[PDB]
């Protein structure tokens, strides 16, 4: 079948332009962090970090733009070489061609949906984690910062954070709905322990307010664990159940929850937009105009994505709207170029 | 079997580039379509092919108006097409090209596709190049593969675009013999060239578009009588 | 008699469509400060035009690079540079034209840092800082950490839109508020409050009751609580890339037209890449501890000359 | 007043295309250069032009080894060249095109340039197209403008690459009349083409390459009667 032909052609053009857009941004961010590696090594803020850091680019940063450019050049080959009109003059339908591209689009959605929750989150975790030589970096290793927690009615100021998951730490503002203080603690020994100790009872330095005069104090010796206490990673951190964290209480975190799970729709709509191009205003203008239109609508996708995500401030528009807006309203321009004539 | 055009029309910003072409082609004959360059041939032939849509007129196969139907629909109803430039699939085999066009034939079976492919390859002299790559072939071998691929769809009016361009007179007479082989097959052929005295000698009748008008129509000698072009 | 007015048109076009690309980059960047960096967005449209010259530092050499390359691509694929060669004209005539363009755009990049580069730099040095101090309608609830020059005073409100407050929380230890409202000019009209400052048990345990106190903690916290390389090297880019791109705008028949642009772009951005990497130690002017940059400047001038010449 | 190519040779990474070919072109005669499809019609002509670089070869105008020059140095020393396609400065006027060629005429005055321009515009009949926009010319007008640019550089041996490829047989006869007017102005004109039956009817003598080898040359009668043509 030539189903194999169109599928393997589009797939290898995807993989070639994907390796190209990985290598370019890889060496650019390599020489970008080469402007701060005066404390790391020759490769520590370099090659040992980017051999892991190539794949979060590969998930979502370039993979829609590389999706359009691959499924555009690899299907513009078939119009440059007067070869799509051959099968289209043998009777192989344009919907046959659309099904032939999207029959192998399924490994691309499968690929990025796999990597964006198996390899890329832990990839950028280990990337920021390996940058602990040159300091000031916020990672799973945080630094000496007072992380203002917010556990519902409870609140905790942090004094000091170490790298062994220990805390001269927890200062519970034990506040009820009467705003009656119950503890003024200083958890000097907050050592990491298993799931029975998501808050470990350390270093009692409290005072309850059962009376304005009588105070039951004790100088002897909340629901945010360490895998939820790492919150400075505002780009793509982890899976949906852990991202479902600020829930009994934050708009950008569920915005990123939708942006994690709409990248498959981005790739699929992106190939559909490429085929509406190759059956649209294209098919007559040459390969320079093919690749110019490619990078143009890819950059249009980038600017609409990275504005209309963070644009959710004025009305505080729903995040489904804010995340589908560079995808559904790109499906729309594709659909109009389909049914235009 | 009979393909017929009636009152063909195309314009651009109101400037008429095609004004009332009505061409016919029967099965067995080789209709030529000549003229000046860019004043009827490209646009009229490509409307009859179906690369470009019409504005006013009829395209009829055997009392069935296909003018709304696009190019792949005209191929599913019986009109074949061969492009000007090199139109082979540069990664499959010749064997896989012929089977790849035999895939969409919804009237065949497993042994029938192999049989029809071996028929076409043994008839068009590529069966020794069965396991070759079309990217790495020569011009005449590649034209054999393209004509065999066109015959794999089993057409009834193949509409050739420039077969007599860019080759020496030896390959001109070889492609002349393959068009003679197609008129032996009972398949109609519509052809547009700019080799007038190298194409008009095979056509049993030819139509001469001239800035829109078919000012000459009929046999090649009757075309050479009038010089309303010249 | 030159093609300079033909390449100047695409010069203007590529200029006009690179300024919007870099607008859409710096705007996406400063939306990061409007959302996460916690800076109020009453200054986006002002910050764009007050900072367009640090943007146009890098537009104009790449603008002439593309406006020569995309133009001579058409001039060569119409087989027309090779009809100037078919007449007695040489490669030197379009070299003369390209260096006239280099003079023009180098005047542009010079008057940039003459009358609008540092001007915008020292009016962007303020972020309209006297209105960063003077408050407006900017609250930004669930935030406002601002460790520097405030102690650790955080004051967020677990509310919906600003009518029923929960845990205004007013840090400094902390004073805790139950009810609240809002007025502008630092005077917030909150109803109740309860001050607390006890760190240890041996210290004081100070309470105040619900009072008519107005909670003035919003204070205007000010921070008081090489060009020697670029002025010559960017004019050298503008003066060099015009002479560098003409031996690379040679569009070959087989490899197509846009692949006849890959080596020019792959050398141009390798140039700016190595220049920016060699801007690692800069010392801000009077502290310049390395001059490996004129190594790559001289060797790309040599690459341009070697490229051009073919005896 | 005499051009001679001696022992031309060219390859493409071990793919030989020209193997010790020498051609002679006297002044004032339409010399052809023909052959098979892509075995030396293109390559030998582009070496005598100078676009491709040779390896071994000798090009001579009056004992001058001009084989090591660039393209325009050959154009500086009396050789003309016309490309295959639309080599018009489409955003200049025609008089500006002619003077643009005439700016490098150091052997003339500052007013004899305009005098020669008036002579060429009176000759090639562009007196109404003197100030037309160079995009907006037709086929024969465009051919006359490009030939006027060629002659404005005042050559001796002009080298045309397919001056017939893509014109109907009216403009074919007109271009033959133009080329006879060129040789009646005393120029040794060299022509390659894919059209042997169009080229051989105007050339006074022609040269037939074949696989890096001239296998015949001279008179068109002997070129009709030599080793294989039909
Ligand atoms: C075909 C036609 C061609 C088309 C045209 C071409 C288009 C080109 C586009 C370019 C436009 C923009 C130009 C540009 O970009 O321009 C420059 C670029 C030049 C080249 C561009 C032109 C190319 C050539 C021309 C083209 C030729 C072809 C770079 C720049 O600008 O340089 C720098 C910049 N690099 C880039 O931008 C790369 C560039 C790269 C550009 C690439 C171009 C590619 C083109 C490809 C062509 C293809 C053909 C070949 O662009 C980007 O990528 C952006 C994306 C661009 C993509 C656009 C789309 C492309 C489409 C193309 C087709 C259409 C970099 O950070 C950007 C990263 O952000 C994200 O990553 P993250 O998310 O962050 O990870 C991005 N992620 C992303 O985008 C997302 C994705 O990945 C990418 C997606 C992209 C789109 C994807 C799809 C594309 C479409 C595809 C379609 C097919 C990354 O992406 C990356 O990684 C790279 C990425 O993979 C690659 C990009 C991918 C592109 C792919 C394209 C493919 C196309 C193919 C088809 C065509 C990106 O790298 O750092 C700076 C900015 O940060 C600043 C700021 O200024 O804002 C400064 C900060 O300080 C930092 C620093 O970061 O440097 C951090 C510090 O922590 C620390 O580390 C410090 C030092 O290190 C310390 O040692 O440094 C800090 O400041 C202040 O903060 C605090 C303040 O608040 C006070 O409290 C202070 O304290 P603190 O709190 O502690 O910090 C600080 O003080 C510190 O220091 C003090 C001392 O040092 C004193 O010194 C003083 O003075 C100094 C000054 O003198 C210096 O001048 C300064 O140091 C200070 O002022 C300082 O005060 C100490 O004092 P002491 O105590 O010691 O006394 C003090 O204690 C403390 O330590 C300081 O004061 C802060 C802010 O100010 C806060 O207020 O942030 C920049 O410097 P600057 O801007 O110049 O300033």
């Amino acid at each position: 079948v030539l189903d194999r032909y169109i599928g393997k052609t589009i797939f290898t053009t995807i993989m070639m332009t994907l390796f190209m857009l990985v290598s370019l941004s890889g060496i650019i961010k390599f020489v970008d962090q080469l402007k701060k590696a005066g404390q790391g090594s020759y490769d520590a803020l370099g090659a040992g970090m980017y051999t892991l850091l190539s794949v979060p680019k590969d998930v979502q940063i370039f993979f829609p733009m590389a999706a359009l450019l691959g499924a555009l050049l690899g299907l513009g080959m078939l119009a440059q070489r007067s070869e799509l009109v051959v099968m289209q003059a043998s009777g192989f339908t344009r919907m046959q061609v659309a099904l032939s591209v999207m029959k192998t689009a399924i490994p691309l959605v499968l690929l990025t949906m796999a990597i964006g929750e198996w390899v890329a989150p832990q990839g950028e975790q280990m990337a920021r984690n390996y940058r602990a030589q040159a300091m000031y970096g916020g990672s799973l290793l945080s630094t000496q910062q007072g992380l203002w927690a917010k556990d519902g009615n409870n609140f905790v100021y942090i004094e000091r954070v170490k790298g062994d998951e220990e805390l001269g730490g927890i200062s519970i503002y034990a506040f009820n709905e009467n705003r009656r203080l119950q503890s003024v603690r200083y958890a000097a020994t907050a050592k990491f322990d298993p799931e029975h100790k998501v808050w470990r009872l350390s270093q009692v330095d409290e005072s309850d307010l059962t009376n304005p005069k009588q105070i039951t104090g004790s100088q002897t010796v909340n629901l945010t664990p360490d895998k939820l206490g790492v919150v400075a990673l505002d780009p793509d951190a982890l899976s949906i159940s852990g991202l479902h964290n600020y829930v009994k209480y934050a708009g950008r975190y569920q915005l990123n929850m939708w942006s994690k799970i709409f990248q498959p729709l981005s790739v699929a709509v992106m190939m559909l937009m490429a085929l509406s191009f190759i059956f649209g205003p294209l098919r007559s203008v040459p390969m320079g105009v093919r690749v110019v239109t490619g990078i143009s609508f890819g950059f249009v996708f980038y600017v609409l994505d990275q504005i209309f995500g963070p644009l959710t401030l004025v009305y505080g528009i729903p995040p489904i709207i804010g995340a589908l807006l560079p995808s559904a309203s790109f499906f729309l321009i594709s659909l109009w170029l389909l049914m235009r004539k | 079997a009979t393909l017929t055009a009636k009152n063909l029309a195309k314009a651009y910003k109101g400037r008429r580039v095609v004004e009332d072409v009505s061409l016919t082609v029967n099965s067995g004959e080789i209709v030529g379509l000549l003229g000046p360059n860019g004043a009827g041939k490209t646009t009229t032939f490509y409307m009859v092919v179906g690369i470009v849509p019409r504005d006013a007129g009829n395209i009829i196969i055997d009392d069935d108006d296909i003018s709304l139907l696009p190019l792949h629909a005209r191929a599913r109803r019986g009109i074949g097409y061969l492009p000007q430039e090199a139109s082979i699939f540069r990664r499959l085999s010749v064997y896989d090209n012929l089977m790849a066009v035999l895939q969409i034939r919804d009237d065949l079976s497993a042994e029938q596709r192999e049989d029809r492919a071996n028929e076409l390859m043994e008839e068009f002299h590529i069966e020794h190049l069965r396991d070759s790559m079309g990217q790495s072939l020569s011009g005449g071998e590649r034209r054999r593969v393209e004509i065999a691929r066109a015959l794999a769809a089993n057409p009834k009016f193949i509409l050739l675009d420039e077969p007599f361009a860019g080759v020496d007179p030896i390959s001109v007479i070889d492609i002349k013999r393959i068009i003679e082989h197609l008129r032996d097959s009972g398949l109609g052929v519509l052809i547009t060239d700019h080799n007038v005295r190298e194409t008009l000698a095979v056509c049993e009748r030819a139509y001469i578009v001239s800035q829109g008008h078919l000012i000459a129509h009929g046999t090649p000698t009757e075309i050479l009588q009038d010089e309303h072009v010249k | 008699r030159y093609l300079v007015r033909e390449t100047l048109k695409s010069q203007l076009a590529i200029l006009f469509i690179l300024l919007l690309i870099f607008f859409c980059q710096k705007l996406v960047r400063i939306l990061g400060a409007a959302v996460d960096g916690d800076i109020p967005a009453n200054l986006v449209l002002s910050l764009l035009g007050l900072g367009v010259p640090e943007m146009a530092q890098l537009i104009l050499p790449l603008s002439l690079f593309l406006g020569l390359l995309m133009t001579l691509g058409k001039l060569y694929t119409e087989s027309e540079i090779t009809v100037m060669h078919a007449c007695g004209l040489s490669k030197a005539v379009l070299v003369k034209a390209a260096m006239i363009l280099a003079v023009f755009t180098a005047i542009v990049a010079a008057v940039n840092v003459m009358w609008a580069g540092p001007w915008s730099s020292r009016h962007q040095d303020e972020v309209l800082a006297e209105a960063k101090a003077n408050p407006g309608m900017a609250a930004l609830a669930q935030g406002q950490f601002q460790q520097a020059t405030n102690g650790s005073s955080v004051l967020f409100i677990e509310s919906v839109d600003g009518s029923d407050f929960k845990d205004v929380f007013l840090a400094q230890s902390v004073v805790v508020a139950d009810s609240g409202h809002l007025t502008q000019l630092q005077v917030v009209t909150l109803n109740q409050g309860t001050r607390f400052e006890g760190t240890a048990l041996l210290r004081d345990f100070r309470i105040t009751d619900f009072q008519d106190y107005q909670a003035i903690i919003g204070h205007q916290a000010v921070a008081l609580d090489a060009e020697l390389n670029w002025r010559i090297t960017l004019v050298f880019t503008v003066f060099m890339m015009a002479l560098m791109v003409v031996p690379l705008s040679v569009v070959n028949p087989r490899q197509g037209r846009v692949l006849s642009m890959l080596p020019a772009m792959l050398l141009y951005l390798l140039f700016f890449l190595i220049q920016t990497s060699l801007k690692s130690n800069g010392g801000k002017g009077k502290l310049d501890p390395t001059l490996w940059m004129w190594t790559v400047n001289l060797i790309y001038l040599a690459l341009a000359i070697v490229l051009n010449l073919w005896d």
